RNA sequence: CGCGACCUCAGAUCAGACGUGGCGACCCGCUGAAUUUAAGCAUAUUAGUCAGCGGAGGAGAAGAAACUAACCAGGAUUCCCUCAGUAACGGCGAGUGAACAGGGAAGAGCCCAGCGCCGAAUCCCCGCCCCGCGGCGGGGCGCGGGACAUGUGGCGUACGGAAG
RNA sequence: GGCCCCCGGCGCGCCGGGCCCGGGUCUUCCCGGAGUCGGGUUGCUUGGGAAUGCAGCCCAAAGCGGGUGGUAAACUCCAUCU
């Protein structure tokens, strides 16, 4: 025939129905729910911040992104996690900052 | 130098306040041991003859403890939460006044856990709520 | 659903709330003996996740270990050997101060059983631990199923074996590629299986 | 010393290997053990398989044995949910369950629900009391029908789709199989570093024109 | 300005229980050499072994995936055969050295915390009565004590669960 | 093969009491373990090799997150577990 199935290339591999299902409930876990994230804000206008945080929010609020990132990192561990907490650092100050406009 | 969250339990009521809101809360207390056997053994005699079911009203009682006061408010069905002053691990509360502003019920700090434990007849309560009141009551309790 | 929000509490260590808290328990407990009961679980809600239940014959015991590494402790700093072994100072011990504090506690209460333990604070020099123990005689805890596995004689000295959760992270288990010293249920199972010449009747 | 020609070798007896030697002389007594524990274990279970519950139907894992079929551990959820069988009944009727396997493809997943409906079908239920039968089963068909089954139940087979000899098409014919192979070791090989250089490709074209 | 509640502590030859020490072939947790080999020797090897300390049971430990894989996918642990003296480590020297898949022995799965709902529904102790003794339980009673809302019990646990 | 004595677990009728509803469909809700993970460094350990595991010290999390995917790193998709 002109195409054959085969062990290599591209579309390699034998031919099967994919079964398409829901996944399963352990896949689910991670995902912010309604309430805890209602108890994580709570806790947060609570608690504060940490002294880190903090300092990286007066890099981020002259605007000096990369260094607030290379202090990040230096402080939680890793470029992934630091990318995550720059972000949301920004938004505290983002979101503090059109408070503070009305 | 105490955080303000820590700092806030020493902001209790006055001893008149005091004194107003737990003679109020005298009148809804958690019903005992011996009157609730009391009031089991009526219903299984009214039971036997001749009424059947009869849930007569279950009458509004003080909600207590930490964890049922806090779905209380998370639930916006709580109309008034007591907390004690010296909850010795101060964790199991700190949260709650800015919880209770937050859903909006209003919040008091009163002088003594065990005051509050001689309300549910226990030793000591970190908090007690006020649900649904009696309507002789609601005027007092609006009051408060 | 107050423990959610303590547990949350207890993850923001850092704050000026939890930092206050921390610093005046932590003074508190250098005030006291090394091995001391506690009324009542300083976290409830890390206790009973851990396994704590508020009814008799649960009791709690705070251990305060010294912190640092394990000096060789040989005289004048003379370990007589090859210099691969000159080693005194920088050696750590192969299980973490959690372990030797669940130790401590179940070596003093000979009579209970320790379940568990958990962090309550640190100082430069000293750890605070909390730890879970179960008087295993106790009605509440022997006439209740789900409990009664702790009574049997099998499951006495659990911190001395290396099994409860503290000391069980020193062992090397677990599943999979990163822990294939352990196959078999140690390292001294897997040891022996990998180092014994079996020699069939029919070779 | 070494001594003409040879091979080097390399012993792995350095390190006092004479107090960890397993003898075998207890081989046929352990023999003689496992099988009377296992025929004591046949009586006790008395109409019950002696080998145990049904096993699925299961493809091994890499590329060397892919070809081969041979039995798993237990059901998926999924071949219990479409073959309409309780995940907590199935245990006590002899079924193996395996909460932890999933179905990648829908061919594995029907094989094992004929599976299931023939040993539903093939299975003899007895009433839990003998003298009031509810919905088990006839007092005929477990009379004398009912007898131990002696291996595995259903044992899991190889099976192969014999094909007839045909008259070659000139497409069969004209198919290049080793460069189709060599093609496609290429294009797979390729495939990134292609696309990158047309999206190289599509920039400069995007403004090659100012 | 004494009397109460709680908290945190203390004493008792208080009522009732429990631990200690031995054995230690097998097992678990640590600590841990040097002889030796390298034709010297220091890394390496001996060896995570001897010695040393602690803790168990009739077995122990492990154990129901923060797994293997990359397939058309398998599916807790433990043991045997093989993988394999292999991948790899190594003054890349002497030497050391697993795992996956496959075939078997055996095969068994589950429980909390948390989120919630249920008038704390929960548990221990002490007196009284009856049925029993043989490892001390069953039932009933006590406006009898205590634990416990700083959280007991029932439902329920990632395979989803609950309520209509 | 016989006789004697003792002990233990198997079915039936009864006894004393407990024992409380299961599945499928739809709808509405609810879902998780933190000085822990992870990172740096140090020492030991491993076949684990730009670091397999364990531990001390310092830093110190997140929630479409986290871990793993045997070469360090950035971006991207996928797989797998929790
Ligand atoms: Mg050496
Ligand atoms: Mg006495
Ligand atoms: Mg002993
Ligand atoms: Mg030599
Ligand atoms: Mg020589
Ligand atoms: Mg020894
Ligand atoms: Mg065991
Ligand atoms: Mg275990
Ligand atoms: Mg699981
Ligand atoms: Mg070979
Ligand atoms: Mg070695
Ligand atoms: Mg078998
Ligand atoms: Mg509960
Ligand atoms: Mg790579």
């Amino acid at each position: 025939a002109l195409r054959y199935p085969m062990a290599v290339g591209l579309n390699k591999g034998h031919k099967v129905t994919k079964n398409v299902s829901k996944p399963r409930h352990s896949r689910r876990r991670g995902r912010l729910t309604k309430h805890t994230k209602f108890v994580r804000d709570m806790i947060r206008e609570v608690c504060g911040f940490a002294p880190y945080e903090r300092r990286a929010m007066e890099l981020l609020k002259v605007s000096k992104d990369k260094r607030a990132l290379k202090f990040i990192k230096k402080r939680v561990g890793t470029h992934i996690r630091a990318k995550r907490k720059r972000e949301e650092l920004s938004n505290v100050l983002a979101a503090m900052r059109k408070a503070a406009a009305k | 130098k105490v955080p303000p969250a820590i700092n806030q339990f020493t902001q209790a009521l006055d001893r008149q306040t005091a004194t107003q809101l737990l003679k109020l809360a005298h009148k809804y207390r958690p019903e005992t041991k011996q009157e609730k056997k009391q009031r089991l053994l009526a219903r299984a005699e009214k039971k036997a003859a001749g009424k059947g079911d009869v849930p007569t009203k279950r009458p509004p009682v003080l909600r207590a403890g930490v964890n049922t006061v806090t779905t209380l408010v998370e639930n916006k069905k709580a109309q008034l939460v007591v907390i004690a002053h010296d909850v010795d691990p101060i964790e199991l509360v700190v949260f709650l006044p800015a919880l209770c502003r937050k859903m909006g019920v209003p919040y008091c700090i009163i002088k003594g856990k065990a005051r509050l434990g001689r309300l549910v007849h226990r030793k000591t309560c970190t908090t007690v709520a006020f649900t649904q009141v009696n309507s002789e009551d609601k005027g007092a309790l609006a009051k408060l | 659903g107050a423990y959610k929000y303590i547990q949350e509490l207890w993850r923001k260590k850092q704050s000026d709330v939890m930092r206050f808290l921390l610093r005046v328990r932590c003074w508190q407990y250098r005030q006291l003996s090394a091995l001391h009961r506690a009324p009542r679980p300083t976290r409830p809600d890390k206790a009973r996740r851990l396994g704590y239940k508020a009814k008799q014959g649960y009791v709690i015991y705070r251990i305060r270990v010294r912190r640092g590494g394990r000096k060789r402790p040989v005289p004048k700093g003379a370990t007589y050997g090859k210099p691969v072994h000159h080693g005194v100072n920088q050696l750590k011990f192969a299980r973490s101060l959690q372990s030797v504090a669940e130790e401590r506690a179940g070596r003093h209460c000979g009579a209970l059983r320790v379940l568990n333990s958990y962090w309550v604070g640190e100082d430069s020099t000293y750890k605070f631990f909390e730890v879970i123990l179960i008087d295993p005689f106790h009605k509440a805890i022997r006439r209740n199923p789900d409990t009664q596995w702790i009574t049997k004689p099998v499951h006495k000295h659990r911190e001395m074996r290396g099994l409860t959760s503290a000391g069980r992270k020193s062992r090397g288990l677990g599943k999979g590629h990163k822990f294939h010293h352990t196959i078999g249920g140690s390292r001294r199972a897997a040891w022996r299986r990998r180092n014994t010449l079996q020699l069939h009747r029919y070779r | 010393a070494p001594s003409r020609n040879g091979m080097v070798l390399k012993p792995h007896f350095h390190k006092d290997w004479q107090r960890r030697v397993a003898t075998w002389f207890n081989q046929p007594a352990r023999k003689i053990r496992r099988r009377k524990a296992r025929q004591a274990k046949a009586r006790r279970i008395a109409p019950r398989p002696a080998s145990g519950p049904i096993r699925p139907i299961v493809r091994c894992p890499t590329v060397r044995y892919h070809t081969k079929v041979r039995a798993g551990r237990g059901f998926s959820l999924e071949e219990l949910r479409v073959a309409g069988i309780h995940k907590k009944v199935a245990r006590t009727i002899g079924i193996s369950v395996d909460p932890r396997r999933r179905n990648k493809s829908t061919e594995s997943l029907q094989a094992n629900v004929q599976r299931l409906k023939e040993y539903r079908s093939k299975l003899i239920l007895f009433p839990r009391k003998p003298s009031a039968p509810k919905k088990g089963d006839s007092s005929a068909e477990e009379l004398k029908l009912a007898t131990q089954l002696t291996g595995p139940v259903m044992p899991v087979r190889n099976v192969y789709k014999k094909e007839k000899a045909r008259v070659i098409t000139e497409e069969e014919k004209n198919f290049k199989a080793f460069a189709s192979l060599r093609m496609a070791r290429a294009n797979a090989r390729l495939f990134g570093i292609r696309a990158k250089r047309a999206k190289e490709a599509a920039e400069q074209d995007v403004e090659k024109k100012k």
